[PDB]
RNA sequence: AGCGCCGUGGCGCAGUGGAAGCGCGCAGGGCUCAUAACCCUGAUGUCCUCGGAUCGAAACCGAGCGGCGCUACCA
């Protein structure tokens, strides 16, 4: 069963933003549902519902696809939403549209851990996944987090241990990527030897490549060579990289030459 | 279906390479020049003409450098003519 | 049913294949056509020159098979900068039988010592006569110091003329020019175009070609009708290059030198650093023969400015890691030859333009760098490379107290401000360093319509020198 | 005694231009008589002319209103770049390939040119 | 050669993960005395190729093809 909010509460706030998917359009505009935020209807009607002139009706409407929105009015008696589309600027549609794919996407995980254990989907949102959302600021990097940590989990109360076994699972199936640092360094040498400096460089180098981030540095050009590793913390590449380049410093200040850095490490 | 008309003896046929300004067009004629043509009275603003359609037009003996539209051929008489080969038929035009 | 490359292979090896040098031969009895020295090296330079877009590289490609590349983007089409190369073995064929004219044939260096005749009707075999190596000089108004570097690298010339253009082509004779001032006197002429010519128009462009030189110092220089396209006429050529050009005066006796003229540096990418080569340099030896493990110096090497401006010059010390000539790696190299000299030079110091015109020493000598050359220069009367509409050519004008001038000293590209101009004299301060061994050739060029023209020559007599920091 | 003929063989272009359409059903005959594919041709005419066409059967439709005069004046142009050999007056060069870019080369002599953009 | 990309419905873009997308095109009718502007509605695609994970790939990735911008012709 999909169903079940994304967000706290069941009822949108005031002035808040969210994404929500047209259906229908009768006279006055149209109520549509919403995908940011539970399922109930919220009407634009049609004052608020072009920027420029009301030209074309249906093909900015476009039935039965998504499209950003904000919400001006709640009436917390019965469910009713008042809800607007031009009054979102060209700044703040993207962040919309990006807390809108957040949000979908921790949907699905916790979706299928609903539908095996056969919990409702509520239970799930209330137990681990808005702590989260409150701990990170959002579910989605609680999730990368816990790709990195397992400590991120702790302090959560599951409705079985066999639900984060699983869930555990599905996300180092699902979530995984471990960006990739690349660097690029200037040999700049006048020198005498340069060829065994710089094998011995490579040497220094790559003896410094654990088992879960191996350095490389392979040969694109004479003077500039690029430095490739894939850090899975993001924390740990620059200093190895900057290890790589202490090395090679070591390494070319004695051999008479010299050597520069074009581009330090970075993601 | 108004019958067409063939040339006699100094009228000839030709193709508007494009059409001047003023009241005037350029009539590629089918003896290998590029010359220039009046639109003539009985045919200046009811029939208009077309760049790139057969039309007859009529040499004068005096100058050779210009001549006068007389006729024009609604691409019909024009495919027939080329059917039967009043013109040279490497440059043909249809639609 | 065998495969065309097996039916090569077994031509190599009945051929004579490629032998390998003895690692210790006597030396004093080592002559530049010896076997050891002609069929894995090419003892003799041939150089082409002409005027921009007419196809040099196509006459050197269809004689020998060797491509110049062309490469770098925008230069596959327009120009070149770097010189073109490429090996040829000339064989003769040993069977007075088959007619002389076709008897020579150039071919590939990979090819084996005595390849069969490829005559219809005549089974002997190929004598190599000599192995040559091909200089192609980009023929461009822009282009000026490479020309004349090359041309100093140059032993015998070959000039290009088309047939349909216009007959006195200012390049051409530029060219003939600066190769009578470097002391190259065997020129070969060639009529590129003669298939698109009649039979009255060649005569006329011949008669033509004759009016021009006769003035020159060149005077009874062959001409050669060719096709660089239709790849005819080359056996002749061969005959030509055999006949015309015999070996310059060239022993051991003379001390050890090299002049690099290119940079070359081997650093595939995609490949592990654990697994690399040397810097190379592409140099002309005209004088000392280079084996394995010798150490070498590049004088004027590392060039950099003190904090008050001055110049040091800190000399590149060398190991010789290889030396790469022809296909193969060879022991010794023969000195008049184009040679890739892989030491362990940084590979940075060698990435495109940086080793171009530079003196280098076997140790042993201590060649010096001067600050200051005092030249003996002379001119000529008229420039050459410009075309006048129907006027007198351009006149040249005497030097004038601190101007900049192209001065190329052989190889060495620097630029010269003059401080007095004499009768006979000159003096020249250089940016650039540049060291002088025994007299060296130069050649002058001054800036007035835009880009270098040449001038004259010019000649040191003595200069200002700087003691190089070890 | 090899070559003992030594274009004026180019087809009379035939424009055929039904109102807002335009119609080159003669394509196929130029492609051949020049020795050059009709992809690269209409590609080159999409490229002189900016708009899009489609190919039936051989013939090439375009929805636009043009000349036979731009027409001949294109078809030249790229006779005289792309059919016609500059350094030589020879029609047998074809369209080749030599790492990633578009190399025509020569048949009757044999030359390395490049006439891409 | 390696890198930074791309692979279209006729052209241009796009998300890549729930699986045919929009404008520009063009056909048709609509407004108009009438044309253009503007309305609305269509018939067409291996989102390049082989695989592997996946309830699911056009999408995440690899092993390959073609087109590119550099690095640079890199004995
Ligand atoms: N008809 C004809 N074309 C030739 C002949 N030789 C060369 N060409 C062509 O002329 C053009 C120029 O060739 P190219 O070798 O690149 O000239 P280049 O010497 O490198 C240019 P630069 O003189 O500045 O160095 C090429 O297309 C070539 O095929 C010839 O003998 N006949
Ligand atoms: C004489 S071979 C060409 C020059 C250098 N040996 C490289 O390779
Ligand atoms: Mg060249």
């Amino acid at each position: 069963t999909s169903h079940c909010r994304f967000y706290e509460n069941k009822y949108p706030e005031i002035d808040d933003i969210v994404m929500v998917n047209v259906q229908q359009i009768a006279e006055m505009g149209a109520y549509v549902k919403l995908l940011e935020y539970d399922n109930i209807e919220g009407m634009i009607l049609l004052s608020e519902l072009s920027r420029r002139r009301i030209r074309s009706i249906q093909k900015l409407i476009r039935v039965g696809k998504n499209d950003v929105a904000v919400v001006l009015r709640v009436d917390k008696e019965k469910g009713y939403i008042d809800l607007s589309k031009r009054r979102v600027s060209s700044e703040d549609i993207i962040k919309c549209e990006e807390k809108y794919q957040k949000s979908k996407t921790v949907h699905s995980i916790l979706r299928y851990c609903a539908e095996k254990f056969q919990i409702p989907l509520e239970e799930l949102y209330k137990t681990i996944a808005w702590p989260l959302s409150r701990k990170f600021g959002h579910a989605y990097e609680a999730f990368k987090l816990s790709i990195i940590d397992e400590t991120v989990w702790e302090g959560i109360e599951p409705p079985s241990k066999d639900v984060l076994d699983e869930l555990k699972n599905y996300i180092s199936k699902r979530l995984t990527p471990a960006v990739k640092i690349r660097a690029d360094v200037e040999v700049s040498c006048f020198s005498y030897e340069g060829i065994d400096a710089i094998k011995d460089a490579l040497k220094s180098a790559e003896d410094m490549s654990t088992e879960q981030m191996q350095v490389k540095v392979k040969l694109v050009a004479a003077p500039l060579y690029v430095l490739t590793t894939q850090a899975l913390d993001k924390q740990k590449g620059i200093e190895q990289l900057e290890s790589a380049i202490e090395k090679i410093t070591e390494v070319i200040t004695k051999y008479g030459g010299v050597c520069n850095i074009t581009m330090p490490p970075k993601a | 279906k108004r019958e067409l008309i063939y040339k006699e003896e100094g009228q000839e046929y030709a193709q508007i390479t494009k059409m001047l300004g003023n009241g005037r067009v350029e009539a590629s004629c089918f003896d290998g020049n590029k010359r220039m043509a009046h639109i003539r009275g009985k045919l200046r603003k009811k029939v208009w003409m077309g760049q790139g359609d057969i039309i007859l037009v009529s040499l004068r003996d005096f100058q050779d450098d210009q001549c006068d539209v007389v006729h024009k051929y609604n691409l019909d008489e024009a495919r027939t003519l080329k059917n039967q080969g009043e013109l040279p038929e490497n440059a043909k035009i249809n639609e | 049913g065998e495969t065309e490359e097996e039916k090569r292979k077994r031509e190599f090896e009945e051929g004579g294949g490629l032998p390998e040098q003895p690692l210790n031969p006597d030396f004093s009895k080592l002559n530049p056509l010896s076997a050891e020295i002609i069929n894995r090296q090419a003892t003799i330079n041939i150089g082409t020159i002409g005027h921009v877009a007419h196809g040099k590289s196509t006459v050197v490609r269809a004689i020998s098979g060797v491509q110049t590349v062309r490469f770098k983007d925008e230069l596959e089409r327009n120009i070149t900068i770097k010189l073109g190369y490429a090996n040829a073995k000339i064989y003769k064929c040993q069977e007075p039988t088959c007619p002389e004219p076709d008897c020579y044939r150039s071919f590939k260096s990979d090819k084996e010592i005595s390849p069969k005749c490829q005559r219809p009707g005549c089974p002997g075999r190929y004598k190599l006569v000599r192995h040559v190596s091909f200089v192609d000089c980009p023929g461009h108004d822009i282009l000026m110091s490479t020309m004349l570097s090359g041309a100093a690298v140059m032993d015998a010339a070959l000039l290009l003329i088309a047939g349909n253009e216009s007959c006195p082509q200012p390049q051409t004779s530029e060219h003939l020019a600066a190769i009578e001032i470097m002391k190259l006197k065997h020129v070969i002429i060639l009529q590129n175009k003669v298939d698109l010519m009649r039979e009255e128009s060649a005569l006329e462009h011949q008669k033509s070609i004759l009016k021009f030189i006769r003035g020159t110092i060149a005077d009874g220089a062959p001409i050669v009708p060719i096709s660089a396209q239709l790849k005819y006429n080359i056996d002749a050529v061969n005959e030509f290059i055999v006949k015309t050009i015999p070996v310059p005066p060239r022993d051991f006796m003379i001390s050890p030198r090299l002049i690099v003229i290119r940079s070359f540096d081997v650093n595939k990418p995609g490949a592990e650093i654990e697994d690399l080569k040397g810097g190379v340099a592409g140099g002309s030896i005209l004088n000392g023969v280079f084996k394995l493990g010798d150490e070498i110096e590049i004088r004027p090497g590392i060039v950099t400015k003190d904090d008050k401006g001055k110049i040091q010059c800190k000399p590149i010390f060398s190991n010789i890691v290889s030396l790469f000539a022809e296909q193969n790696d060879l022991k010794f190299a023969v000195p008049g030859g184009l040679i890739g000299v892989g030491t362990k030079v940084d590979p940075t110091l060698c990435r495109a333009d940086r080793l171009v015109g530079q003196v280098v020493g076997a140790k042993g000598h201590l060649p010096n760098i001067y600050t200051d050359i005092e030249i003996n220069y002379f001119l000529l009367r008229r420039l050459l490379g410009v075309k006048t509409d129907g006027q007198k050519q351009a006149k040249v004008r005497k030097l004038e107290p601190n101007e900049v001038l192209m001065v190329n000293i052989g190889s060495t590209a620097t630029g010269a401000r003059v401080v007095a101009v004499k009768a006979d004299m000159a003096r020249l301060q250089l940016t650039s360093p540049a060291c002088t061994e025994i007299n060296e050739k130069i050649a002058l060029s001054r800036r007035i319509e835009k880009h270098w023209r040449l001038i004259g020559w010019a000649t040191i007599k003595k200069g200002t020198t700087l003691e190089p920091i070890a | 005694t090899n070559n003992p003929e030594l274009k004026f063989r180019i087809p009379p272009p035939v424009c055929l231009r039904d109102g807002k359409k335009t119609i080159f059903s003669n394509i196929q005959d130029i492609a051949e008589k020049l020795h050059r594919s009709p992809e690269h041709l209409i590609q080159y005419l999409f490229a002189e002319l900016g708009t899009s066409g489609s190919v039936d059967g051989k013939r090439l439709v375009i929805k636009g209103k043009f000349q036979s005069k731009q027409m001949e004046n294109v078809l030249r142009r790229y006779i005289l770049e792309y059919v016609t050999c500059k350094t030589c007056k020879s029609i047998n060069t074809e369209l080749k390939r030599e790492n990633r870019l578009f190399f025509m080369v020569c048949k009757s002599c044999g030359s390395t040119r490049s006439v891409s953009s």
